[PDB]
């Protein structure tokens, strides 16, 4: 079926023997291209150690992932990196912001690595920001700023490169509704025009209930897996 | 040796 | 103990083994090494003070007394006005000629000295030096010689071979010319320092009288005091007691230059050893801060417990001290393996590097030596815990006024 | 464009200015490179002056080199002054050097005699005291003496001193009797130095004449040097034909030698500061890694490659120690040949010059490169680790 | 009337200006000793700060606090480093426990800031380990141990010296109900024989209904205040 995205066995281990919790064995996940998946789960069950390992940061103790016959493992480091940098967006449960860098560096800093030339890259920057209207705090530090600003400068931040999988662990978490409603919005018309896919995983049942797939990881076993379509 | 420079001749016999 | 022994868990307190206990490991290196390599320089200069106080200023006239007009008529009565000065140990005549030395068609232009046996016995440790002689058979009216090593290989000569000496003893008359050649017998070899064996060379007082045909008179009068380093105001005191026509010198003229050096040595050792302790104490206030910065979290523990502004202070004040002092043992304890094997170490790095250091005559001893005085271990030890604790004195004073729950939120 | 990883390398040296003392702290390492290289550059700078002055007392005032023949005394015409051209020689005199023994009325002593042609200068001819160097003329036995030597011999103008070289000695039954010859001294050499000791100024002719040499044949050539510290090198050069080079290293050359080797010593006792400042920068980056790999991980989710979060470290070590190195040259430089600007408001130990300084850019430079491969050396491992190490195993 | 303790319009601000939220106006709270009053109300509404406000740690920003007539603005930190360490007793949210002290040694901690002889304190930690029943931690390590005994050692702590108020901001968060019916006796006698005020701050409503006094912060009113005896 599945040929783009083939993952086989997805497991870590980093104990000894017969020391190890039989929490999950023989667990496959189905990932397609194109689509909008969303996890579901409560806080501190195992759901951030899997998406950390989904992210090509760490090679799983078993298990293949298979992009169209290429093993990562085998593949030099330079295309993971390539892999992390324009193909997939990741972001931490925390803002995880830089503080010695400002936020306009910060947007910047995913281009900045991509090696792009200055001149359309600060273009768009531009009229994104006009189109925003955060104009006014471009000198201003990161550390005197609050929980959702620095929160939304690391959703635009993973927004910059238009990546394929935007992978969003809980990203209103540590919003208020003034801010949330704003980035909902903007997800939605990420959704509508663009397209690209959203791995966002939160606890309201409500928001989560609406949307065409579902996937439950609770107790390490394939317990929901729902799909409307 | 480095110092050598010392002034050879400081007696002044009193 | 002391209520402060967290500092000991906190610094005890080591996980994650790898970049964070290297951090101590590199620490303890630099003030092992800065205070080793300090403690063996002081012990080395020591050493080299103790062998100039045993082979040079132990054997040279600490005072010289010489007639500058006529060869000392009443040289008696000015010699026992002088021997009761207090300041001096000793006092003895001498005659101080030059001449040529002569064998196996070997000529050298050497300073010769006669002086009476017995009173240069007291005068000096000059004969204990002596690699080899018979002090029994050596006595004046027998044309006995006594000549350094230096001059000795430089003739190649040994004992018991005759030698040729040429003595001006010009006159106003036409004697002057067909300068004395007399002959005479070598009978020991000296062995003093680097330097001072090139020079020095030996006959009987009576022998040289004999020898310039000259009346019951000796050139000068030599002097032993009890203390050395007032040798300059001693001495011109005590030619003061004499006519004031004689001419004075010290041997501080002439070998002070050593003592300065040695203590510009030290001086400089001490100097740039505690500027590296310095660096070292720069990494010590780089880990503490990190400490401060890893533990905020337990020094707000023990401040909600009701604890001082000064208390955590002294906790992160003995941390330092302690990093301090596992560093400082870990380097006097090389201090004190080195500086008591220091000569085999530097001839096991002669055989190893084929270059002689302190050898080639233009310096008092060929060898390097060592001396280890446990005075200068404490100082050194305690310049190493005072800058420790200098270093680690303001991480403290900014851990002691941090709240981490008032800045974070 | 330039990589990426020197601007963030470049930002993390600063900031922390709502404490201004983490950046006391990151600075620290180049604090501590700063003195130990401003300690080396001035101490160099002190010690090569003072092997300066040994150089223009010492070897300033005697034969810096002598081109002689392999066998017996020279021919000035079989090997003319003209074909004598060599590296690093800017003058060349004839000469004719000698070891000699002095016999006075008064006492005896050891000299070196020179024999010079009273037409050419040398650098004893300023220092003559009423006594014309023209003066020695061939035939007349003219001899100048040292003060310390006319001291210790005990003679002065008008007197007359046996000089003899044994050298030229002649074997008879009666014995070895070396060359002999009576001198007039008309002056003394005054020039506070070690060589106003020992060496003595005729003319050349008679000293020619007197080591039995054939007449108008001389000793050799005296050949001044631009670097003659560095005349075991110029002693590997080409040669004229049937000529021997010979040198200072002869008579003065194991002294030097402990002089260079001291200053080699001091060379390496102030070096070990910068080197424990080498394992300060270590521990700098132990710290700051330890204090930044949460934004390390960071910049692995971005497209940084591990050989580029190493340069990212890297290059910040290379700065402070680049830094460190050069600003310590700078204030070296400009606290070298000003410390006998200070000396005089305190007190005094020396006499006559306070302090000698010498800067050789060469030699600055030498060891502000050699401080910066150090500092290098020191911050390729923490970087190294900082590259192979995940965030997740620190954390977990 | 208290007397130790007077507090006139207690405020707390942690913001500059311009975001800075005017939710609280002149509340002023009624701390009497011999009393246990617990405080219920929701996350987020200002039931952590003011909790650590009443320790000291930080100035209030509005309203004044007055013990014995020393205003806390002019009184020194020795002061009121004795006051914590003597009169108060504070527990935090979390753990907070210190990982390179022993069990052993985090409850004899206060007393050792003290600069009480050694020999009363051994005493009260060999009677205390008597009397409890920890002789089987023997050979395991702090820092492995659990969350509840954890827990339970830290209220241990803020129970040496039997301090005059103790605030215990969610005490039984982490204690399972084998150690919240001790927990809730042990605070039965020391409320009885010593008489010590407690300020129990918690959540859950149906467990809150049990304490004596219950007092209820909403809309920035004193609505319900409910005091049994
Ligand atoms: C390692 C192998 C062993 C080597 C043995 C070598 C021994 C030689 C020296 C012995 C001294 C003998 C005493 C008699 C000396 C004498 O008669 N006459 C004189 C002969 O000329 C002494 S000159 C004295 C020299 C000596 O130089 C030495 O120090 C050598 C010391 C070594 C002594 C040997 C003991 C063993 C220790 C070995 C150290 C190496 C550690 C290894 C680390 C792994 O000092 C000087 O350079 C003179 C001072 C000139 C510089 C003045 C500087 C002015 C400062 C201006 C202010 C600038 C600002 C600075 C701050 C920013």
């Amino acid at each position: 079926n599945k040929i783009l995205l083939q993952c086989d066995n997805l497991c870590k281990r980093y104990q000894e023997g017969s020391v190890q919790t039989d929490v999950l064995h023989n667990v496959s996940f189905s990932v397609g291209e194109g689509e909008m998946m969303a996890i579901v789960g409560s806080s501190g069950s195992g759901k951030s150690t899997l998406l950390h390992l989904l992210g090509g940061l760490d090679t799983p103790t078993s298990g293949d992932v298979i992009f169209n016959g290429q093993p990562m493992s085998k593949l030099s480091s330079a295309a993971k990196a390539e892999l992390r940098n324009q193909k997939l967006g990741f972001i931490y449960q925390f803002h995880h912001l830089l503080p010695d860098f400002t936020a306009l560096e910060n947007v910047a800093m995913p281009l900045l690595i991509g090696k792009k030339k200055p001149a359309e890259i600060n273009s768009r920057a531009l009229e994104m920001l006009k189109a925003v209207g955060l104009d006014h705090r471009a000198n201003h530090r990161p550390s005197e700023l609050s929980g959702g600003e620095r929160q939304r400068v690391a959703i635009a931040r993973a927004l910059v490169n238009n990546p394929r999988l935007v992978l969003a662990d809980e990203p209103t978490g540590n919003l208020d509704a003034r801010n949330a409603d704003s980035i909902f919005q903007l997800l939605g018309e990420l959704n509508r025009l663009q397209g690209t896919a959203f791995l966002v995983v939160t606890h309201d049942l409500q928001l989560a209930k609406r949307m065409s797939r579902q996937l439950e990881m609770r107790d390490g076993r394939l317990t929901a897996e729902l799909s409307l379509m | 040796s480095m110092l050598s420079r010392s002034p050879v001749e400081p007696v002044q016999s009193t | 103990p002391l209520s402060l022994l967290i500092g000991l868990r906190f610094s005890r307190g080591r996980r994650r083994g790898g970049m964070v206990s290297l951090i101590s490991v590199i620490s303890t290196i630099g003030i092992a090494l800065g205070v080793a390599v300090l403690i063996v320089g002081l012990s080395a200069m020591n050493g080299f003070e103790r062998e100039l106080n045993n082979r040079i200023l132990a054997v040279v006239p600490h005072g010289e007394i010489e007639a500058v007009d006529q060869p000392w008529t009443n040289w008696q009565e000015a010699l026992d006005h002088v021997q009761k000065v207090p300041g001096i140990a000793a006092a003895a005549p001498y005659i101080n000629f030059t001449g040529l030395v002569e064998s196996g068609a070997n000529l050298r232009a050497i300073q010769v000295k006669g002086v009476n046996p017995q009173q240069e016995q007291r005068l000096s440790a000059l004969p204990s030096f002596v690699q080899g002689d018979a002090w029994r058979n050596f006595k004046a009216g027998e044309q006995q010689i006594i000549i350094g090593k230096g001059v000795a290989d430089a003739l190649k000569v040994k004992q018991g071979d005759w030698v040729s000496i040429m003595i001006p003893n010009s006159n106003p008359e036409h004697k002057l010319m067909q300068p004395k050649r007399v002959r005479l017998h070598v009978a020991g070899i000296l062995q003093l320092s680097g330097q001072l064996d090139h020079s020095f060379a030996m006959i009987p007082l009576a022998d040289a009288q004999q020898y310039l045909d000259m009346g019951s008179s000796v050139s000068g009068i030599a002097l032993k005091m009890t203390d050395v380093f007032n040798a300059n105001k001693l001495v011109r005191d005590a030619g003061e007691v004499t006519n004031s026509y004689v001419y004075i010198k010290s041997w501080i003229g002439t070998y002070g230059y050593m003592y300065r050096d040695i203590q510009m040595i030290r001086a400089i050792m001490y100097l740039a050893m505690v500027l590296v302790i310095g660096v070292a104490c720069f990494n010590i206030v780089s880990t503490l801060v990190m400490a401060v910065k890893d533990k905020s979290g337990d020094i707000a523990v023990l401040r909600t417990l009701g604890a001082k502004d000064g208390l955590i202070r002294a906790i992160f004040v003995w941390y330092g001290l302690l990093a301090g002092l596992f560093g400082s043992l870990c380097g006097v304890i090389i201090g004190v393996v080195v500086s008591l094997q220091l000569t085999p170490i530097i001839e096991w790095i002669e055989k190893l590097i084929g270059h002689q250091f302190l050898s080639s005559d233009i310096y008092f001893i060929d060898f390097l030596p060592s001396e280890l005085h446990w005075l200068d271990v404490f100082y050194v030890l305690v310049t190493a815990l005072l800058l420790s604790l200098l270093a680690s004195w303001y991480p403290a004073r900014r851990a002691s006024n941090i709240d981490p729950a008032r800045v974070l939120s | 464009y330039q990589p990426v990883a020197l601007f963030i390398g470049l930002r993390y040296m600063r900031g922390r200015a709502a404490d201004r003392f983490g950046r006391f702290v990151s600075w620290l390492s180049t604090i501590g490179i700063t003195l130990g290289v401003m300690a080396l550059v001035t101490v160099l700078s002190v010690m090569n002056g003072f092997e300066r002055e040994l150089q223009n007392n010492i070897l300033g005032l005697m034969p810096q080199a002598i081109l002689s023949s392999e066998h017996g005394s020279l021919n000035p015409q079989q090997l003319p002054e003209t074909a004598v051209k060599l590296d690093g020689v800017n003058r060349v005199a004839p000469i004719t050097t000698g070891d000699v023994v002095l016999q006075s009325a008064r006492s005896v002593a050891v000299g070196v005699m020179l024999g010079i042609d009273p037409a050419q200068k040398d650098p004893l001819t300023p220092y003559l005291v009423n006594v014309k160097q023209t003066d020695l003329e061939p035939g007349k036995y003219n001899v100048i003496l040292g003060e310390q030597l006319a001291s210790q011999l005990g003679v002065n103008r008008g007197d007359q001193i046996r000089v003899m070289v044994p050298s030229a000695s002649q074997f008879t039954p009666m014995g070895r009797i070396p060359s002999q010859r009576l001198f007039n001294v008309i002056g003394t050499f005054a020039a506070n130095s070690e060589v106003d000791g020992y060496e003595m100024l005729v003319n050349i002719e008679d000293a020619s004449r007197l080591m039995r040499y054939p007449a108008g044949n001389i000793t050799g050539w005296r050949l001044w040097l631009d670097e003659p510290l560095k005349v075991d090198s110029l002693s590997q050069q080409k040669l004229p034909e049937g000529s021997k080079w010979q040198d200072w290293r002869d008579r003065k050359g194991e002294l030097f030698q402990a002089v260079r080797m001291e200053k080699n010593m001091m060379g390496l006792l102030l070096s070990l500061i910068v080197a424990v400042a080498a394992f300060n920068i270590i521990t700098s980056l132990g710290l700051m890694v330890m204090e930044k790999q949460g934004e390390v991980a960071i910049l692995q989710t971005q497209g940084l490659t591990p050989r580029q979060i190493m340069m990212v470290f890297m290059v910040q070590g290379a700065s402070a120690g680049i830094i460190g190195a050069i600003l310590g040259a700078a204030l070296g430089a400009l606290l070298a040949s000003q410390l006998n600007n200070l000396m005089p408001i305190i007190g005094v130990l020396l006499d006559g010059a306070a302090l000698p300084v010498a800067i050789e850019p060469l030699q600055v430079i030498v060891i502000a490169l050699v401080a910066m491969a150090i500092a290098l050396l020191s911050t390729l491992y923490p970087s190294w680790r900082a590259a192979a190490t995940q965030p997740a195993e620190a954390l977990r």
